[PDB]
RNA sequence: UUUAAUGUUUGAUGUUCUAACGUUGACCCGUAAUCCGGGUUGCGGACAGUGUCUGGUGGGUAGUUUGACUGGGGCGGUCUC
RNA sequence: UUCCUUGUCGGGUAAGUUCCGACCUGCACGAAUGGCGUAAUGAUGGCCAGGCUGUCUCCACCCGAGACUCAGUGAAAUUG
RNA sequence: CGCCGGAAGACCAAGGGUUCCUGUCCAACGUUAAUCGGGGCAGGGUGAGUCGACCCCUAAGGCGAGGCCGAAAGGCGUAGUCGAUGGGAAACAGGUUAAUAUUCCUGUACUUGGUGUUACUGCGAAGGGGGGACGGAGAAGGCUAUGUUGGCCGGGCGACGGUUGUCCCGGUUUAAGCGUGUAGGCUGGUUUUCCAGGCAAAUCCGGAAAAUCAAGGCUGAGGCGUGAUGACGAGGCACUACGGUGCUGAAGCAACAAAUGCCCUGCUUCCAGGAAAAGCCUCUAAGCAUCAGGUAACAUCAAAUCGUACCCCAAACCGACACAGGUGGUCAGGUAGAGAAUACCAAGGCGCUUGAGAGAACUCGGGUGAAGGAACUAGGCAAAAUGGUGCCGUAACUUCGGGAGAAGGCACGCUGAUAUGUAGGUGAGGUCCCUCGCGGAUGGAGCUGAAAUCAGUCGAAGAUACCAGCUGGCUGCAACUGUUUAUUAAAAACACAGCACUGUGCAAACACGAAAGUGGACGUAUACGGUGUGACGCCUGCCCGGUGCCGGAAGGUUAAUUG
RNA sequence: GAGGACCGAACCGACUAAUGUUGAAAAAUUAGCGGAUGACUUGUGGCUGGGGGUGAAAGGCCAAUCAAACCGGGAGAUAG
């Protein structure tokens, strides 16, 4: 849960700062 | 691959028993509580 | 004799052993075995309460003989021995009557001498004689602090002690550490230098090596974090900080002796 | 005013002592027991050690604080008359 | 570890911001929070050559498993 | 027909618990259908003096009368008492059910107790001594399981050329026990006299002295004999309710090769120096002494209780699943091979619970490729290549070991001869000796059998498949083998041998604990703790002003207390 | 016949790449890779407990949870 590993994998999500 | 629950019928009595709740003050106040609450099976014993 | 291996592995190229040949090759004497379980350094609260114990190889205890209070009877050397016990050997010798003891192997002894214990002793070495028995000058070892105890000073190999002077109840004793004391005069100690004096060559060679000894490794405090040691923290590697313990005392310095009833039989604190 | 002699503490210091107290010295008994207790003796001894009070030290541990304005915030400047 | 900086000079390449050798102008090395070397060792970092090749010029064909059609069973995220 | 075969076969421990076997049913469950099932329903099935548990004995550890300690709850711990993963008596072969079998049946055995009779007699423990009783590596020697070939026995004479022979197929098995005592291994034997030792005693153990003897003893695989005129046995015959059931039954030998098993808890060596207690043997104490008790033979009785089906690299256990995962031990055939690797097979077991077509792009997993050959890319990533045995040959540098399998190169099949199968290994019959035996010498039948050289011969290729190093040059970092972010980081990070400083005189410092206590350590400064650095080589310069630590104590300031 | 020696299966690991990413799988498979007599590996049992343990040190691990585990309570915490 919490995952959707894409959700948690920080390449994928914090892309932006 | 290993998960984490492997049975032995020894450390499970030896750890969870009824004499083993019974060997301690803490042990007889958790036997207590579930003959309050009316548990069926008090301890994995059996 | 000390040896150097021959460089055959990056493991042997700096192990220096040290070989005694006369040492013996056989089990020890059963009856003066006991068991001897390890602990790692743990107490009854199952607690690590000695940092760096642990494994090794197994051992039995050699029951040593450390009071000599056999008075009057001689002694013969049976035979030297290996201790894994103690940094010195053992001899096995054998009374008169037909009891065997253990006993430190003094400097110089070997199977076929005669030993002896008691106030009427001869004085050579190996013999054990109260201390207002024993001429001042003299270098003794296996030393009681109270008398009829059983020895407890200069037990390590090599090490002795000097009676350095007498005065009525008391004789003033110079401490492998350079630490003049003063113990009662009924005090054994037994006459000679402690053997085996060459174990302080050895070079030990690999990191396995002290495993086979019951050491784990060490890890430095400054590479910790600061959660775990005082010393721990930073990028890169940084210290900036006096060095403490692992509980916050200040090492490198600090003087940790307090004892104020044993201080009346301290002549001179090392230096 | 100074001084001593006088008897006393009462303090301080020092040296002896033993009887409190210590003993993880030896021996004996409960006892079939390296715990404990009692006994005999040795060594220390009014010291050590513990309680109450007290000065110091104390990130070893804990609870917290670390301003606002602002052409985003920090840096700088300002804050009342 | 050097910002200026792809410093300058030499080597290697047809051509080399990397590499190797030197120089010293060390923004901001340096002697047990060790200095400078070092044979052997490393699923360690950089660079060069030989062999080898569908990595590429620049893709072509073939062999199987899906994708496609038929029968049977039969989901999911999502949605004013 | 295909697949596994150091398993995907067989047997267990753990774990599960009826999944086991028979009859019947197909709603739901089974990734489809189902007549099938580990599914529903009903019935049946687990047989022990010897296997295991229980039992006797202990390890780590637990609990713990009194005790010591703590506001209470409680903590620690002595005597004790539990606690196996270890020590302790005893059974093998064949037969049998649908389903159990070392448990039932047939044959042949063994162990420990009680009771009784007879014979002789010093018995007796909570105590003493022995024993149990113990490491890593290495090297063999003697064997066996087992396999292969030959002989023997039974069958065969071949769908297509040939096949009465140097031919083909199958079998050739037998235990525990009991008797003998061998290759090997260890040890000197016997008797007497004395003794500050073994908490007392001792005839036992330890020690001392003398005489005498050159042998004795302890242990020990295998072989042989018996067990066994038995059982089993290829097939044949007779039935079959077609699965099986009944009856009979030949030969049942030798040579060679050979273990990771056994002798072997041995032997040799090394340092890191390698459990405990009981069962067992023995010695006495108090005690008892026409007894009791002990030794032996015989007879008799007893050996209770619980487990036992089934699965166990798995569809039955742990993973929510009939889930490409995980899961300790034992067994270990053939042909090639060094091999438990690898290829093809045996015994045995399976084809993985959706299929049928077609033969687009694209994706996945593979094969081949003209000329070029890193031009690709962040980067030779990924692929390709190399790859074996024997011999020749091999640089700088080096801590003298290495580097190094450096680099590079040559030979390699089959047939024949040397030599109807050699060198080597094994070793019968026979002859002689004596020790008449599980012996020694000689001898060489038979069996097995590399490596090489010469000569010939086939292919494009002879390490033919599977299997099986890419190599060299310069340089940074870390000496090295190790360890690490289970699940994006394996590294230059952590560790390390070595080095230094520093604390610690033993009721040690130090650590865990309101404490008692425990570890350090049954250690003692050549030891122990902390800190930093990090093999080895050459070395490690100046500053004590600041902060710290160590020493000093004159003077200044300074708490409770006093008043 | 030594060795934290060498090559290499079982065994223990996890260096690279492709697949998978509502997976066959809440960390695997395929092909290669490292160690492989040791500071090794494994079975059975035991001990250490939450500001605590253990840690060849990565804030790693303590039942798919870790810069302070999990369960119940204070508790309907407080929320400009
Ligand atoms: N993507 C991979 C690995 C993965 C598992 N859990 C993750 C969480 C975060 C990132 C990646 C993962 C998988 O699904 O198996
Ligand atoms: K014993
Ligand atoms: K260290
Ligand atoms: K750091
Ligand atoms: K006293
Ligand atoms: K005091
Ligand atoms: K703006
Ligand atoms: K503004
Ligand atoms: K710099
Ligand atoms: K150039
Ligand atoms: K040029
Ligand atoms: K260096
Ligand atoms: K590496
Ligand atoms: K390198
Ligand atoms: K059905
Ligand atoms: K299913
Ligand atoms: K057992
Ligand atoms: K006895
Ligand atoms: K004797
Ligand atoms: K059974
Ligand atoms: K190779
Ligand atoms: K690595
Ligand atoms: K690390
Ligand atoms: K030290
Ligand atoms: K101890
Ligand atoms: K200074
Ligand atoms: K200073
Ligand atoms: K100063
Ligand atoms: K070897
Ligand atoms: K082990
Ligand atoms: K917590
Ligand atoms: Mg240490
Ligand atoms: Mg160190
Ligand atoms: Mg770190
Ligand atoms: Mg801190
Ligand atoms: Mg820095
Ligand atoms: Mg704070
Ligand atoms: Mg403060
Ligand atoms: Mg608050
Ligand atoms: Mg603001
Ligand atoms: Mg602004
Ligand atoms: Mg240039
Ligand atoms: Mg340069
Ligand atoms: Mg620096
Ligand atoms: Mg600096
Ligand atoms: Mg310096
Ligand atoms: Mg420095
Ligand atoms: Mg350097
Ligand atoms: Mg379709
Ligand atoms: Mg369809
Ligand atoms: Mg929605
Ligand atoms: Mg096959
Ligand atoms: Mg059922
Ligand atoms: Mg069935
Ligand atoms: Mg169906
Ligand atoms: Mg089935
Ligand atoms: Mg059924
Ligand atoms: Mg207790
Ligand atoms: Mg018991
Ligand atoms: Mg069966
Ligand atoms: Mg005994
Ligand atoms: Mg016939
Ligand atoms: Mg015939
Ligand atoms: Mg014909
Ligand atoms: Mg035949
Ligand atoms: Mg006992
Ligand atoms: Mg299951
Ligand atoms: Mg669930
Ligand atoms: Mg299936
Ligand atoms: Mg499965
Ligand atoms: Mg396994
Ligand atoms: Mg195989
Ligand atoms: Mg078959
Ligand atoms: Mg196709
Ligand atoms: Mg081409
Ligand atoms: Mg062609
Ligand atoms: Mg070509
Ligand atoms: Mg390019
Ligand atoms: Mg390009
Ligand atoms: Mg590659
Ligand atoms: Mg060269
Ligand atoms: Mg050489
Ligand atoms: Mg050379
Ligand atoms: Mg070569
Ligand atoms: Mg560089
Ligand atoms: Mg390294
Ligand atoms: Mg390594
Ligand atoms: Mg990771
Ligand atoms: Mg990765
Ligand atoms: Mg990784
Ligand atoms: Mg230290
Ligand atoms: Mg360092
Ligand atoms: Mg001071
Ligand atoms: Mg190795
Ligand atoms: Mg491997
Ligand atoms: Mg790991
Ligand atoms: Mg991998
Ligand atoms: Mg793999
Ligand atoms: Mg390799
Ligand atoms: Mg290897
Ligand atoms: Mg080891
Ligand atoms: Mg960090
Ligand atoms: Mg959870
Ligand atoms: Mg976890
Ligand atoms: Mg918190
Ligand atoms: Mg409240
Ligand atoms: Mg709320």
């Amino acid at each position: 849960v919490t995952s959707k590993w894409f959700n948690i994998d920080n390449k994928i999500v914090d892309h932006f700062p | 691959m290993k998960r984490t629950f492997q049975p032995s019928v020894l450390k499970r009595n030896r750890s969870h028993g009824f004499r083993a709740r019974m060997a301690t003050k803490n042990g007889r106040q958790v036997l207590a509580r579930r003959r309050a609450k009316g548990r069926a099976r008090l301890t994995v014993s059996k | 004799a000390v040896v150097k291996c021959k460089p055959t592995s990056p493991g042997r190229r700096h192990v220096v052993k040290v070989v005694n040949p006369e040492l013996h090759k056989g089990k020890p004497f059963a009856p003066l075995l006991e068991k001897n379980s390890k602990s790692g350094g743990r107490n009854n609260n199952g607690r690590i309460t000695t940092r760096h114990i642990g494994g090794g190889h197994k051992q039995a205890y050699r029951i040593v003989d450390f009071k000599r209070n056999k008075d009057g009877i001689p002694a013969v050397v049976e035979r030297l021995e290996y201790d894994p016990n103690r940094s010195a050997n053992i001899a096995l010798v054998l009374y008169k009557d037909g009891e065997r003891r253990y006993i430190l192997a003094p400097k110089g002894l070997k199977a076929g001498d005669q030993i002896q214990s008691g106030v009427d002793a001869a004085i050579k070495p190996g013999n054990t004689l109260p201390m207002r028995n024993i001429p001042v000058g003299s270098t003794v070892h296996n030393v009681e602090m109270k008398p009829g105890k059983g020895g407890q000073l200069a037990r390590s190999a090599g090490t002795y002690v000097q009676i350095v002077a007498r005065d009525g109840a008391y004789v003033t004793l110079r401490l492998r550490s350079g630490e003049m004391r003063k113990v009662e005069a009924d005090c054994r100690a037994t006459l000679g230098e402690v053997g085996n004096a060459e174990h302080m060559l050895r070079v030990l060679g690999k990191a396995g090596a002290a495993r086979w000894r019951g050491v784990r490794p060490t890890v430095r405090g400054t590479a910790m974090n600061p959660v775990d040691h005082p010393h721990g923290g930073g990028e890169g590697r940084n210290f900036g900080k006096h060095p403490v313990t692992p509980w916050g005392v200040q090492t490198k310095g600090k003087k940790t002796r307090s004892n104020k009833r044993t201080d009346k039989f301290i002549v001179r604190r090392r230096s």
